[PDB]
RNA sequence: UUAAUUGCGAUAACGAACGAGACCUUAACCUACUAAAUAGUGGUGCUAGCAUUUGCUGGUUAUCCACUUCUUAGAGGGACUAUCGGUUUCAAGCCGAUGGAAGUUUGAGGCAAUAACAGGUCUGUGAUGCCCUUAGACGUUCUGGGCCGCACGCGCGCUACACUGACGGAGCCAGCGAGUCUAACCUUGGCCGAGAGGUCUUGGUAAUCUUGUGAAACUCCGUCGUGCUGGGGAUAGAGCAUUGUAAUUAUUGCUCUUCAACGAGGAAUUCCUAGUAAGCGCAAGUCAUCAGCUUGCGUUGAUUACGUCCCUGCCCUUUGUACACAC
């Protein structure tokens, strides 16, 4: 049961296209960018589109990723 | 008349944390500047009132229970000033929702 | 169905067998004896204070003894 | 009569009307190389090992 | 060696104690004693005879030490327990309030518990000196 | 080994458990591996435990509970049918009672006597009610190594109830009784009976 | 000037604060020993955090403990809380990190509710249903 | 007398006040105006306001013995 | 405190005001087989005959047993404080009695006699059978009481 | 695949909206900020007690110092399944170890779409149309009864049938609430009485007083020993008090006593997956008193499975229809 709403998933797609050299494969850090570079309404909702992100982006590490 | 300390005793209650948070920010901050001797605030274990009753007018349907709340914060703020120094800041600029309880202690 | 007091053709059946029991219990006398509960609750009392068999544990409603030597 | 010791491999899944039942292919430690399925009831993992009475049945109950 | 009641078991505590105050005989029982069953809560009165009121005085005066001042009411709720009401479910039924307070009143002939002005009833000077001593005999045999 | 001073004076009983991590004071938790095959790791040893009740987290998951100590196991059985649901006081102690009256007899390890009573007792084939209707068939099913310890706790626990209702007898020493007559192996006992009647009705529908 | 340090213990009602400081081998809970703790078949549940670590870690401290909340039992788990928590607290403060990190992978290898709270906790009852999730017998007919 | 006052002023953006929208719409239909063409009234001030979105539900008997309940709506109105 | 054995000086079973007192069972326990008399009303007669509550009522004596039979017909006179008996201020002289064994019945039929005389609303449900205490007889009680 | 039309994918659809989610509230942590005599703690200015050579406790906060560890509430920080391993079309995800206060949507609720029901409510309303009644009233009030009447059938419940027990003494720990000057509310403590209870004082408009609601279950020791027995208190006669103007049809509570079926319950059937089921009581609602009821709260705390369509219900797709007021 941890299936992700498209606001989460469209919102972490978005981010790491046009800000991939600001990413970095930690996710402490990557939520703590993620509060200056977006406008989030809560830290929980924030967590989630960070969570996607650093998941997004180690398969990233491993090969290309379609769409 | 020359600065007589009174033991002073500030109590505020209201329902909206948000619009008492403003208020007792303001005269803590108020004594701060005027450098009192300030008992921080003491924030009372916010007591809430429950009511359940039937969604029902009628008795027919399915049992269900609503409950609405309310939610009563309390704090209690100490001074130590002359009483003319405080009355001028006190009796004006009380925001709503946060009835007043000034009173003077004796100890 | 049991007997109910104590004498002399019951309380040598008593002496003569409760050494070598390995378990004694208040249903167990009354399952191997005549006694009822309460003089099986009178055994388990007497019978140690003569010393005959050693107290490994001591509880209530429940007897855990065993045989001494 | 010789009770024969068995050792799960693969968990195939899930079957009998109900969901009790499990399909597991198990192995023998002791004469190795025989792989037969068998129609398990109780929770089962990988690796496990069980008791087998007899080994001349395979499981029927399958999808 | 240093004993106050603190380092003997509350069970065999009681027990010495009112067999030390069986070998006193000056408690002062109310003379109206083993025939009540000190709580409606209780369908039987007490199975003990010679010592339950050195029993109940005993238990009662740790309560005092324990404590800081205890009314009639607050020893009324601690021995009470649970009524068997009947058809209906159980409750809490409170104590029998004649006993307590004169096992209280008794005690207060011995010397042991003050009058305590802050509240209900308190230790006295003389109120631990037999506790302490029994209590050193309780730990050492 | 030698004694030491402390301000608490800690009894010397008590105080000697720190040599070897025991039971209560009295039994041990070595050589008590199992005898018969595919129940070790399904079966708590190697875990030293001081009690048989502890807050366990052990239903969570799938098999939590197999890591579960098999003596707090038998208590957690125990500890049902209405009057009993709740009060884990009872289980403990009846089972510390049951422990005692155990070794009374049998001077050997207790743990292992039930070790061994619980590969004996645990259904080892049982049917399986194929068809999905009253009209069907049964048929016989090798049962899980765990499903056979867990379930032949219960009959450990429901042979001593039924001894020990309305009877004479009592629960720790019916309890003891149990366990001596499954080590064993007797037909003597509920749980080996019920056992059997569930291999035998197997055997006739394989 | 004397060194001390005070750390807490709570389970799902009960709560117990420890006081382990400088002293010569004393353990007292609520004044009576640990020893005298309630009831006699959960003494030796609290004996754990001195068993795994031996008396020889407790020669030159003396701990003062008070518990209060939830039920019997519960206070058990919460003294025994505390106390392994103040011995790790005082010896990672006061002693070098391996006395506390053996206190530490000793208790976790045992039991790990020694230096962690359960996070258990009660689910409240819904309507329909006496219980958190138990519901009313319905009948159909 | 005199520890209680009254201070009556006028609310701004009307268009975003629910309450004064219902007598509106209350006082229309009273005279004997079309339900239908009150509420497409109602609505199109309200979101020419500035509103993200209004909804308006009569419910009610009309022109016919057997009820019916018919909706309005317009723009983004969420719910949960 | 203190635990002594007991030897058997018995004798069995014995009638006792036309109620067979029960044998082998303790003395209070078994005065509750004489009717009209509980739990209590056996406790507290026995301690005012100073035996022994072990005694089991089977090695007594016939000269305790002639004490507590005067208990039994004249309680009040020894030390009870009246609130105690069966039949606490009765309609005949106002005095408080204890009804024995077995002439329960006697005043519970002329109890029931002055209710079905007076013809008040209690007698009459005493006579058809139904429920006098108030209790709905609609939906249960059906078939007995 | 997900709890989810939740997503990946395939793809004549693409891009969206509502709903689900997100959100909000609440429970779980923080030796890091703010503090507090309406909370607690340690020392001690001032002292006090004993067993003693130092442990606990009466205490005092311009009749002392310091602080938030615990309690509290403001600001936040924290979890997003995190790292790794396995597996999947190597996607969405699921399994396990470890770390962590916490890895079942973190637990649970509040809200919750379109369309609909001839579902229920005219007995909440001075929300309401039509009909009826309107002076001998279906309007309003007073007295008494009835709603509780009792051969019977059915539903929701409490007490049990005993030793995993009852009884007696002892140990003896919670949390959520409520409480009167807009007057007799929560009540403490003293006195008297077996008890229920009576009387006098006392604190609290309430983190302060009831209150630490010293609840029960539970734990220690003794009485009972399988006997419808001391399990069971139904039924019934007496007396004693309280609430009410009134307790009779027993309002209820207390004491003696009377002492039934009930020996685990046919067909059939109810709810439930972890601090959950169940046991146990408590607080509030109603209420002058009456709970066996409901809504919550805490105590003790199981068994069993991580699955399926076998029954039941619902939904979808295909298909048939002479149904569409829709079997
Ligand atoms: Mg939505
Ligand atoms: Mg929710
Ligand atoms: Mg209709
Ligand atoms: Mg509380
Ligand atoms: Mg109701
Ligand atoms: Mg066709």
């Amino acid at each position: 049961g941890r299936v992700r709403t498209k606001t989460v998933k469209r919102a972490s797609k978005a981010l790491i296209e046009r800000y991939y050299p600001k990413l970095t494969l930690d996710f402490q850090t990557n939520k703590r960018l993620c509060d200056e570079i977006a406008t989030i309404q809560s830290k929980r909702l924030r967590n989630k589109i960070a969570g996607y992100t650093t998941h997004l982006m180690k398969r990233i590490q491993k090969g290309p990723v379609r769409g | 008349q020359q600065q007589q300390i009174i033991k002073i005793r500030i109590t505020l209650t209201s329902t909206k944390v948000k619009q008492l948070e403003n208020v007792s920010s303001n005269i803590v901050k108020n004594a701060e500047q005027h450098n009192l001797v300030k008992k921080g605030p003491v924030r009372l274990p916010t007591k809430v009132l429950k009511i359940s009753t039937r969604k029902t007018p009628n008795g027919e349907g399915s049992k269900t229970w609503e409950t609405y709340e309310m939610r009563i914060h309390k704090r209690y703020i100490d001074l130590e000033a002359p009483v003319q120094i405080v009355k001028r800041i006190t009796q004006i600029t009380i925001e709503p929702g946060v009835d007043v309880e000034v009173v003077v202690a004796s100890n | 169905q049991h007997a109910v007091i104590l004498d002399q053709e019951k309380y040598d059946r008593i002496l003569k067998e409760v050494p070598t029991y390995r378990y004694v219990s208040v249903s167990v006398l009354v399952d191997r004896l005549k006694i009822g509960g309460s003089l099986a609750r009178i055994a388990l009392r007497h019978l140690e204070k003569e010393g005959i068999i050693k107290p490994i544990s001591k509880h209530s409603k429940q007897a855990i003894y065993t045989r001494a030597t | 009569t010789p009770v024969t010791l068995a050792k799960v491999i693969k968990v195939l899944g899930r079957t009998g009307s109900r969901g009790g039942v499990t399909q597991v292919r198990v192995e023998f430690l002791e004469d190795t190389s025989r792989t037969i399925v068998r129609n398990v009831k109780g929770p089962v993992r990988e690796n496990d090992i069980l008791v087998l009475m007899e080994s001349e049945r395979e499981a029927r109950r399958l999808r | 060696p240093g004993v106050s009641v603190r380092d003997v078991a509350a069970q065999d505590f009681i027990n010495a104690y009112a067999s030390f105050l069986q070998r006193q005989g000056k408690l002062e029982v109310p003379g109206y004693v083993d025939i009540v069953k000190t709580s409606s809560g209780n369908e039987m009165p007490p199975q003990d005879a010679e010592g339950w009121f050195y029993k109940r005085a005993a238990s009662v005066a740790r309560h005092i030490y324990m404590r800081k001042q205890v009314g009639v009411g607050k020893l009324n709720k601690l021995y009470g327990g649970a009524k068997s009401r009947g058809v209906r479910p159980y409750k809490h039924i409170d104590a029998s309030g004649s006993i307590n307070r004169k096992v209280l009143q008794a005690l207060e002939k011995i010397g042991i518990v003050e009058i305590s002005p802050k509240g209900g009833r308190r230790i006295s000077e003389n109120g631990q000196r037999d506790l302490d001593r029994i209590a050193a005999q309780t730990l050492e045999e | 080994f030698t004694p030491v001073v402390l301000a608490t004076p800690i009894p010397e009983e008590v105080q000697q458990a720190q040599t070897e991590i025991k039971l209560f004071n009295k039994w041990s938790f070595e050589e008590v591996e199992v005898k018969d095959a595919s129940l070790v790791d399904y079966v708590q040893v190697r875990q030293p435990i001081f009690v048989a009740h502890t807050a366990g987290r052990y239903a969570n998951k799938r098999f939590r509970k197999a890591q579960c100590p098999i003596i707090e196991r038998l208590t957690n059985s125990l500890m049902m049918n209405g009057r009993n649901n709740g009060k884990k006081l009872k289980a403990v102690r009846i089972i510390k009672h049951t422990l005692d009256i155990i070794n009374v007899l049998t001077d050997q390890n207790p743990i292992q006597v039930v070790v061994d009573a619980i590969t004996n007792t645990g259904p080892r084939e049982d049917t399986t009610r194929v068809g999905g209707g009253g009209a069907a068939r049964r048929q016989a099913v090798d049962v899980s190594p765990l499903r056979r310890v867990n379930q032949a706790i219960a009959l450990l626990t429901i042979g001593a109830r039924e001894a020990a209702f309305r009877n004479i007898k009592t629960i720790a020493e019916t309890l003891a009784e149990e366990l001596i007559n499954a080590a064993k192996g007797s037909s003597t006992s509920y749980a080996i009976k019920k056992k059997d009647e569930l291999e035998r009705v197997a055997k006739s529908n394989r | 000037a004397v060194p001390s340090v005070q750390t807490f213990g709570k389970k799902k009602s009960a709560t117990a604060v420890a006081h382990v400081k400088a002293g010569k081998g004393l353990i007292k809970v609520n004044g009576s020993p640990i020893t005298l703790v309630e009831p006699e078949i959960l003494r030796f549940k609290v004996y754990e955090p001195l068993l795994l670590v031996g008396l020889d870690k407790f020669s030159n401290i003396d701990i003062r403990v008070r518990v209060t909340g939830g039920g019997h039992v519960s206070q058990v788990y919460a003294i025994r809380q505390a106390i392994a928590k103040g011995l790790v607290a005082y010896h990672q403060k006061y002693v070098d990190e391996q006395s506390k990190n053996e206190l530490k992978k000793a208790f976790t290898s045992y039991d790990r509710t020694l230096l962690i709270a359960d996070s258990r906790r009660p689910e409240p009852k819904k309507f329909g249903g006496k219980g958190a999730r138990s519901r009313f017998q319905k009948s159909y007919r | 007398p005199g520890t209680i006052v009254l201070y009556a002023e006028r609310v701004q953006d009307r268009g975003l006040s629910a309450v004064a929208q219902a007598e509106s719409m209350k006082f229309k239909l009273l005279n004997g105006l079309a339900i239908r063409r009150a509420a497409y009234g109602v609505v199109r001030y309200v979101m020419e306001s500035g509103a993200k979105g209004c909804e308006v539900v009569v419910s009610g008997k009309l022109r016919a013995a057997r009820a019916k309940a018919m909706k309005f709506a317009d723009g983004f109105l969420i719910h949960s | 405190s203190l635990v002594v054995q007991e030897q058997g000086s018995f004798q069995h079973i014995l009638r006792l005001l036309n109620t067979n007192v029960d044998g082998n069972i303790k003395i209070v326990y078994a005065l509750t087989t004489i009717k009209g008399v509980g739990r209590r009303y056996s406790n507290l007669v026995c301690k005012k005959a100073d035996v022994d509550l072990h005694k089991r009522a089977g090695e007594l004596t016939q000269e305790e047993l002639e004490r507590i039979v005067q208990i039994m017909q004249n309680p009040t006179h020894y030390k009870i404080p009246a609130w105690f008996l069966n039949r606490q201020n009765d309609i005949t002289d106002g005095k408080d009695y204890h009804t024995l064994a077995n002439n329960v019945e006697s005043k519970l039929r002329d109890d029931l006699e002055r209710l079905k005389k007076i013809r008040a609303h209690r007698g009459i449900r005493h006579f058809w059978g139904l429920r006098v205490r108030g209790q709905h007889t609609k939906t249960t009680g059906r078939r007995r009481a």
